[PDB]
């Protein structure tokens, strides 16, 4: 009795999902730093262990989302599920982690095999910001900084715009380059260095 | 109280910029050396972050990154100003009888110095 | 006012009738001047008896003017004697062209005719409203009265003979965040820019809250129990499932259901836990039996 | 001149945070609330045992009034009451 | 007077919320046949608006 | 506190200090 109510409490259960995750995460970030050495089939913990995470995790999330309240129409429950941005991110991610298997199948493309997963790695951690808003205090801000950031995010380009002109007139001023690597380089890292 | 707070965020704030590290490691060089491994992973990156960019190891999607960090910092600093006010009503109470407690310490003290 | 006064005392000196002091109250609907018809006709001696009185509630339910209802049922009406199906017939097909309620209904009943004011069409349009309750299917008496009549006046924009009938109603809260859901689906559809915005302002959510306030302040462990139920009023549904339908951000915003979640949130224990307590009874599978914290 | 607009986009973004200082107390709570629900629906498993437990889950699908009625008095009372 | 005149016709479209967006621009027969916007204008009336 | 952190004299926790 007291075994079903240490363990079955709900909190216990989100506490051991989120050692289990970080341990996902930092095992996975190990597996790549290693396995990145052969680009033939590598370790077993590498990619069986991992298909076999990402596919148990793929099984969750789809029937939290399906088979959680009713058999209603496929297409209501879908148009729910895509009007999330959370349900984006994770959306995004499975897009990111089909890429990185596929490409972790092409030897000939290791550059790729190897970018696709890099650009990848930062899902996971997204993921884990959003699954701390189970305290009290820095819950709400966290959630309005997200609608604020939004905002703040629709205004920088402007900004950035302006300081890519001004380094574009001091870089035609200062040293009046055909090579394209260094006139990219004098045009976008010397401003941003500045 | 706003310190015993921030201690929370501390934490995630720094695992965001190890995962920003850690990317940047694994995209810049090819090492089995365990320090040398957790060095080009930690102390590489922090220092890049301070403005010690060391692109002669770095050099044969950043600049998102980068303005998004600055972002997120600009709005940790906006946190601890939107905490700072409300404090000030109970702070005046609370400072108040800390004074009490000093200086009926203070009168307790003995007149001989520490020394 | 002293027109319709000498009027009634008229007809009283001629006469003291049912019929004739029913006629008098006819005339007094319109200038519903029900702080002197009251006193008037009901204050005095004459006696009335639920059917005339109800004919003419049936008019002044068409009329809108909710003050005179209320007399009325105090008046000794019985609208559960009253209510027979064949009158909410007449009833919902009494409404104007203009309400955005009829051309649904029309639309709706246009759309079943060429697929193959219609009890069959309203619950139609009110199941794809809610999808909580398939209720529906006129001689035939109907349970459930002032559920039904509230429904109505929802349906009717009025806001007013929504509150009374609310009064009376049976079940807490559940009622008033199916309405809630209602008439904001209702001005997400609406036509009219000002009536949009009129729709808009209804603020049911806001009874239902304060009620909830009122029963938490005194139960605060029945109140707990009173959230979770099935009302077979309502398709036997919990009212948690309404709000989450209705996204009434509000009304979870009360402490009260807070303080429920939290309680759910552990099992066992709930309110005295200790986060670093917590982590120890994770860190040992022994705590549970060392008793270190209640359970 | 460059540094002085980008301190005042600062202060437009602490400006849009204090400002929205209301809706977030309740949206939070909102969220809150669908997060609580959804973790009380995850099975205990972990996700490593989320497999075993989603087919002990198809194995085991292969394999009052009076008291509601004197909390029903009770509510419409404390209505009348209000 | 400004605030008479954002009276009126805040009432008058409150009203109808159709016709009022036939008061603007409609030509005025008292002041030699021009638009209430024109008026406006000259008048840098900014509450106004 | 500058910025200028010399790690060719320094480097043959911090990160507490700065935060």
């Amino acid at each position: 009795t007291r075994w079903r109510k240490f363990w079955g409490a709900p909190v216990t259960v989100f506490l051991g999902n989120v050692v289990m995750y970080f341990a996902f995460l930092f095992l996975f970030s190990y597996v790549l730093l290693v396995d990145f050495r052969p680009p033939p089939q590598g370790p077993s913990g590498s990619e069986v262990t991992l298909y076999f995470w990402v596919f148990t995790l793929v099984l969750e999330e789809i029937r939290q989302g399906f088979f959680t309240n009713e058999d209603t129409r496929l297409v209501k429950k879908f148009t729910l599920y895509v009007e999330d941005n959370w349900n984006k991110c994770d959306m995004v991610a499975i897009f990111l982690f089909i890429v990185g298997v596929t490409c972790r199948m092409v030897p000939s493309v290791f550059e790729a095999g190897r970018t696709v997963l890099a650009i990848d790695f930062m899902v996971f951690t997204l993921r884990l910001i959003h699954i701390f808003a189970i305290h009290k205090q820095l819950g709400p801000k966290i959630i309005i900084v997200e609608r604020m950031m939004k905002d703040v995010f629709f205004f920088l380009f402007f900004l950035s715009v302006w300081l890519v002109a001004y380094g574009v007139t001091t870089q035609a001023l200062l040293h009046p380059d055909g090579r394209l690597e260094w006139i990219f380089r004098r045009v976008l890292y010397r401003p941003y260095l500045q | 109280r706003m310190m015993k707070d921030v201690f929370f965020f501390l934490f995630f704030l720094s695992v965001w910029l190890v995962a920003y590290g850690v990317t940047t490691q694994a995209l810049l060089h090819p090492d089995g050396r365990l320090e040398w491994i957790f060095r080009r992973v930690l102390y590489r990156p922090y220092l890049q972050i301070f403005g010690q960019i060391p692109l002669d190891e770095i050099d044969e999607l950043v600049t998102f990154l980068l303005v998004t960090n600055v972002l997120l910092m600009n709005l940790l600093i906006a946190m601890f100003s939107y905490t700072f006010q409300v404090v000030q009503g109970n702070a005046d109470m609370f400072w108040k009888f800390q004074r009490y407690h000093l200086i009926v310490e203070y009168h307790g003290r003995p007149a001989l110095a520490p020394p | 006012t002293v027109i319709l006064k000498a009027l009634v005392k008229a007809c009283k000196s001629h006469s003291r009738d049912a019929q004739d002091y029913l006629d008098e109250l006819k005339l007094a609907v319109a200038w519903d001047r029900v702080d002197i018809a009251k006193s008037e006709i009901f204050n005095g001696d004459v006696e009335w008896k639920s059917c005339d009185l109800e004919e003419v509630m049936t008019d002044a339910l068409v009329s809108n003017k909710p003050d005179f209802v209320r007399l009325f049922v105090d008046s000794g009406a019985d609208m559960a004697e009253f209510l027979t199906y064949g009158r909410l017939q007449q009833l919902y097909h009494s409404v104007s062209p203009k309400s955005l309620l009829f051309e649904l209904l029309e639309r709706k009943h246009e759309e079943g005719r060429l697929t193959l004011f219609s009890l069959h069409e309203v619950s139609r349009v009110l199941k794809d409203f809610l999808h909580d309750a398939c209720r529906g299917f006129l001689s035939r008496k109907s349970e459930d009265p002032w559920r039904d009549l509230f429904l109505w006046a929802v349906l009717q924009n009025r806001y007013e003979m929504a509150t009374y009938f609310w009064a009376m109603g049976r079940e807490g809260v559940a009622a008033a965040l199916a309405a809630c859901k209602i008439i904001k689906e209702m001005s997400h559809l609406e036509k009219e820019a000002e009536v949009a915005r009129t729709m808009r302002e209804a603020k049911y959510e806001q009874l239902a809250l304060d009620l909830f306030s009122e029963c938490y302040s005194n139960s605060e462990d029945r109140a707990f129990a009173l959230l979770v139920r099935r009302n077979h009023s309502w398709s036997r549904t919990t009212c948690l499932h309404l709000a989450t339908e209705a996204d009434a951000k509000a009304f979870f915003a009360h402490d009260g259901v807070q303080a429920f979640l939290t309680k759910i949130w552990w099992g066992d224990m709930a309110t005295g836990t200790p986060i670093l307590r917590l982590l120890g009874a994770f860190t040992c599978p022994a705590l549970i039996y060392t008793n270190l914290i209640s359970f | 001149t460059n540094v002085l607009l980008m301190n005042l986009l600062i202060a437009m973004f602490s400006y849009t945070f204090q400002v929205v200082q209301g809706n977030a107390d309740m949206f939070w709570k909102f969220q809150r609330y669908h997060l609580i629900v959804e973790y009380h629906g995850r099975p205990a498993l972990a996700p490593p045992f989320i497999l075993l437990s989603h087919l002990s889950l198809v194995l085991k699908q292969v394999f009052p009034d009076p008291v509601d009625q004197k909390i029903i008095t009770w509510e419409t009372v404390q209505k009348e009451n209000f």
